[PDB]
RNA sequence: CGGUAAGGUGAUAUGAACCGUUAUAAC
RNA sequence: AAAGAACCCCGGCGAGGGGAGUGAAAA
RNA sequence: ACAGGUUAAUAUUCCUGUA
RNA sequence: CGUGAUGACGAGGCACUACGGUGCUGAAGCAA
């Protein structure tokens, strides 16, 4: 298995990616 | 040396099962067709997918480009 | 003693040994898709709308797409897969996986690589000037970004892998190679049009519909393969009473030919990946060690003689050119190959239980199958190749499919028409899973 | 050669492959 | 009329059995 | 038609060497 | 008795290995 010490839920990766998403799509577009 | 001999052998030897492996259908009216059907299938919901997505997407940054 | 510390720092997944529902690993690998083509629309967040024009050779094999969220792709992770395999492969580092130590060594190690050749790589696009505008400022946000976005998929891979169907990079090329199709040859600037329009125009451009063909062919081509295929066995045994019927007969087959050389291939082409952008990066930033570039690409030097000649059509005018790629290619192969065997492989070990037991023996009845239990090196033998075989086989259909060209990738089609088959069967062995819950072995 | 006909390839006998539905299925 | 008892449990992936359903009835 | 050799199971029968 | 046979086999070693076992090599090889 794994020695990652730490313990991740999908849910999350997808949400933290969800929010890539929403800050460069913003952060870039929608200029102003 | 001889590791080259035999491996030039095992291939040989190969293709001569690739000649008793064929009567069937060659290998059969139905199955080659189908590897490229679920093949082509499957690629086209990727490439689907890809397009709905992809193409408004760059409809709208262009229109506001 | 190992870099199990920062090691045991670096985020995993949480498995659950609970009901994960043939639905639910449908409709979760399905929300990966979408973020990922998502992150395919998405531009970095870069003033310089101007971009020099693209790397219309390293897009394929890494499942990126420069200028975007992800313009690194599966590119570090390929990257970092493949120096493990030279590693662990050339035996300048032997390792006996076996225990639970060395597999999860190979493996914990690789991935923590993989982060750090998502950054490489990332600084390494900018500085092989990707962008244009080395704002020193802007530049490291950008790096920034890249970076990170590959990373987003290296978790999103975890979670596939976890929880979903198929592989998150099998499925990432697939779904990059698809999508690269459907809307070259129909999307907006589409290919299909373009020459549909110019039959309306009045003067019928062979070049708008050509790469259209290219693609038919190299399918065809490449799908010929997942053709063939045995028929195969068999076993047999009756004598049923455990309590309930027990006819015994014996399973089929057969299973089909080639995939095996597709983790290897995939890393055979990401080699001239890294080579090609290594080159340039460590060209307009330094001394010409591999090749001058010159026009965005190379144009001399080991980048020159180790780039792919397709796009659109085959170049004839520099067959030395080929003949050396060619076999270039075909070696870098059996490389690859090999290092896959000294780590592992289809292997025979494996296929002994399992093609020893269909039937039954048990006590009830006298239903034969005595196979088998003794009798394997019958396939390590048979076997050797059928994967395979290869650095030319594999690696020679590949090659030749990028002298004819098409679009997507002659290669990319190739890698994904076999990804997407074993995506297939994935949905089968699945489908039938679903049932009898135990069997999730044979 | 005649009758007959949506059903058939005798039984334990399923499955597999096929033959027929209008006048060379089968009986 | 096979609907000849899916599935769950003890038991030696046994024997046998207890539930669960089929059935008008498993008296 | 002999001596070696060989199969999980065949043998002056299969392989070899020599009749 | 020659030859068959500077061939084979051959104690034992150098190898892998599932632990059924398998490869490379190889001394003496005569007389009463």
């Amino acid at each position: 298995e794994t020695f990652s010490k730490i313990r991740v839920k999908p849910e999350h990766v997808i949400g933290v990616t969800v929010a890539f998403v929403i800050i460069e799509a913003i952060l870039t577009y929608g200029r102003f | 040396t001889k590791g080259k001999a035999t491996v030039a052998f095992a291939r040989e030897a190969r293709t001569e099962v690739r000649k008793v492996i064929w009567p069937t259908r060659k290998p059969t009216k139905d199955e080659y067709l189908a590897v490229a059907k679920v093949t082509a299938l499957g690629i086209s919901l990727l490439g689907i997918i890809g397009y709905i997505i992809h193409v408004p997407a760059t409809y709208i940054k262009g229109i506001l480009k | 003693k190992k870099l199990i510390p920062i090691l045991e720092k670096i985020p995993e997944v949480e498995l659950p040994v609970k009901e994960i529902t043939f639905k639910e690993k449908l409709k979760w690998t399905g929300i990966v898709l979408v973020l990922y083509f998502i992150m395919g629309c998405i531009d970095v967040y870069t003033a310089g709308a101007q971009i020099p024009a693209i790397f219309e050779f390293w897009q394929t094999i890494t499942a990126s797409r420069i200028g975007t969220l992800i313009t690194l792709g599966i590119g570090p992770i390929v990257t970092a897969g493949i120096i493990m395999q030279l590693l662990v492969g050339s035996g300048i580092i032997q390792m006996d996986l076996s225990i639970p130590e060395n597999r999860a060594l190979f493996q914990g190690c690789q991935k923590l690589l993989s982060i750090i050749m998502c950054f490489v790589e990332a600084v390494l696009f900018v500085g092989a000037g990707a962008f244009g505008i080395l704002t020193p400022l802007l530049a490291f946000l950008v790096i920034i970004q890249i970076a990170f976005g590959s990373i987003i998929l290296i978790y999103l891979d975890e979670i596939v892998s976890k929880y979903g169907i198929g592989s998150g990079i099998g499925l990432f090329i697939a779904a990059g190679v698809s999508q690269t199709i459907f809307v070259g040859a129909l999307g907006p600037e589409g290919y299909l049009w373009k020459f549909l329009n110019s039959l309306i125009q009045g003067v019928p451009n062979i070049e708008y519909i050509a790469p259209i063909i290219g693609t038919i062919i190299v399918f065809l081509m490449v799908v010929y393969a997942e053709c063939m295929r045995r028929r195969i066995v068999v076993n047999y045994a009756k004598r049923q009473q455990g309590r309930r019927v027990y006819a015994a007969q014996s399973t089929h087959l057969p299973l089909k030919v080639v995939y095996v050389s597709n983790i290897p291939v995939i890393l055979a082409a990401a080699l001239f990946a890294n080579i090609q952008l290594w080159g340039l990066a460590l060209y307009r930033m330094g001394i010409p060690i591999l090749g001058h570039y010159e026009g965005g690409r190379a144009v001399d030097g080991i980048a020159y003689y180790l780039s792919t000649p397709y796009g659109l059509s085959s170049v004839i005018s520099d067959p030395i050119h080929a003949i050396v790629y060619m076999i270039a290619m075909i070696i870098t192969c059996v490389m690859f190959g090999i290092f896959w065997v000294e780590t592992t492989g289809l292997d025979p070990k494996s296929m002994a239980k399992r093609i020893k037991k269909s039937g039954a023996f048990v006590p009830g009845i006298r239903p034969g199958e005595q196979t088998a239990k003794y009798i394997e090196h019958r396939l390590k033998r048979y076997i050797p190749p059928l994967t395979v075989m290869s650095s030319a086989f594999v690696g020679f259909l590949a090659t030749i499919a990028n002298f004819i060209g098409a679009l997507g990738g002659g290669t990319g089609v190739l890698l994904t028409v076999s990804i997407v088959y074993r995506m297939y069967e994935q949905l089968l062995r699945e489908k039938v899973s679903e049932l009898h819950p135990a069997i999730a072995k044979l």
